[PDB]
């Protein structure tokens, strides 16, 4: 047996989302099931669950009037509700299946997990700066070179150098979700001092939520 | 949390490690344990049931056991693949509510310590152009994976305009992570440097960028 779950989500605050958990490979109704959300860097945090054979549901205290587990035992669908989301509410969500009626028992089957971003941004491509080295050439010598990928929204965007050509030494980093409510992430290929003066650097980036494709050339200055 | 595990565990390949999980009377003096464990970017998987059971897919190293108010996890023969991160669990009676731990991350030393590698980047000129500044720090190919990143404006500590990643786990078996400073144009020109210090196991490394 398999939970599944709906896919990621990106909310404005104060809006509501409802995450979906399938049971495929028959019904997970005979079962108690648990929401659990995970906060980026954080742990595990039960919000709720149901036991449909009882018809009970049970939430913890902190998100008790704000959350809805309700279950469509025609279907063999779990649900998941939050509402007047804040930014406190981007997380991972997990579906998981206890191995009795009750949400006493571990979780044995868990869910892949739904990420939902809460951001009041929209959609938005991102701009794109050249990260030059100058003392990094030394000497020598390796350089770093990067481009920074500034505010765009929402995820995900690919960098790519040298249309492709360019693998060795690159080290594209994870997003940052910003207070702002978009994102920002660098990329960096380091390379060897002595080519920057015969090679051209240029960092490829798309993002297509907004179908932005940006070419930088990255080039120590002065 | 209401149940209480230590944030950070350390083993070698071979060696036996134990997780604690401390509760209370409401929950793991009157109910069972539940232990899970969780790799990175994944959904956690059930490891140890009703205290001291096993899932027949659990290789039979895991262990746990219960003491009161307390519960621990025992790990024998150490693996490199243990590197995880470990919950325990438990109903409260008081709360009517299930609890985890805070959780443990477990370093399976199958490799070397590693210094983080720090790369920092001053603002663009295209950036300062446009009126804008960001100090980009980037850190690399440091092992256990967390590390803790302060910046300095000069000598003294700015806490406002940082953001920074959570550490996520390279192809080669190591940790990276990246801390951004923004700033006006100005409080860049002011200063004659900035700083990027990066602790890692008790030790930093630092590196420093300058308006010139």
């Amino acid at each position: 047996v398999q939970l599944v779950q709906s896919g990621a989500e990106v909310k404005k605050p104060g809006s509501s989302v409802k995450v979906s958990c399938k049971s495929s490979g028959g019904t997970s109704n005979n079962y108690a099931i648990s929401w659990v959300r995970q906060a980026p860097g954080q742990g595990l945090d039960w919000m709720g669950g149901i036991s449909p054979i009882f018809g009970s549901t049970a939430y913890a205290q902190k998100f008790q009037g704000r959350v809805t587990i309700s279950a469509d035992i025609f279907s063999n669908t779990a649900y998941m509700e939050l509402n007047s989301l804040t930014s406190e509410d981007t997380a991972v969500y997990f579906c998981a299946r206890h191995g009795n009626y009750y949400y006493y028992s571990g979780m044995d089957v868990w869910g892949q997990g739904t990420t939902v971003t809460v951001s009041s941004a929209s959609t938005k491509g991102p701009s794109v700066f050249p990260l030059a080295p100058s003392s990094k050439s030394t000497s020598g010598g390796t350089a770093a070179l990067g481009c920074l990928v500034k505010d765009y929204f929402p995820e995900p965007v690919t960098v790519s150098w040298n249309s492709g050509a360019l693998t060795s030494g690159v080290h594209t980093f994870p997003a940052v979700l910003q207070s702002s409510g978009l994102y920002s992430l660098s990329s960096v290929v380091t390379v060897p001092s002595s080519s920057l003066g015969t090679q051209t650097y240029i960092c490829n980036v798309n993002h297509k939520p907004s179908n932005t494709k940006v070419d930088k050339r990255v080039e120590p200055k002065s | 949390s209401a149940l209480t595990q230590p944030p950070a565990v350390s083993g070698t390949p071979g060696q036996r490690v134990t997780i604690s999980c401390s509760g209370s009377d409401s929950n793991i003096g009157r109910r069972s344990v539940n232990w899970y464990q969780q790799f990175p970017g994944t959904a956690p998987k059930l490891l140890i049931y009703s205290n001291d059971q096993r899932p027949s897919v659990v290789p039979d190293r895991f262990s746990g056991s219960k003491s009161g108010t307390s519960a621990s996890l025992a790990i024998s023969g150490l693996q490199s693949e243990d590197e995880a991160e470990y919950y325990c669990a438990a109903w409260d009676d008081s709360l009517k509510g299930a609890v985890f731990g805070g959780g443990t991350q477990l370093t399976v030393l199958g490799q070397p310590k590693a210094a983080p590698s720090v790369t920092l980047f001053p603002p663009s000129s295209e950036e300062l152009q446009a009126n804008k500044a960001t100090l980009v720090c980037l850190i690399s190919d440091f092992y256990p994976g967390a590390v803790t990143v302060a910046w300095k404006a000069d000598s003294s500590p700015v806490k406002a305009g940082v953001e920074t990643t959570t550490p996520s786990k390279q192809s080669n078996n190591k940790y990276a992570a990246s801390s951004y400073l923004s700033l006006t144009p100005e409080q860049w020109k002011s200063h004659r440097s900035y700083s990027c210090q990066v602790t890692h196991e008790g030790s930093t490394v630092e590196k420093t960028v300058a308006p010139t």
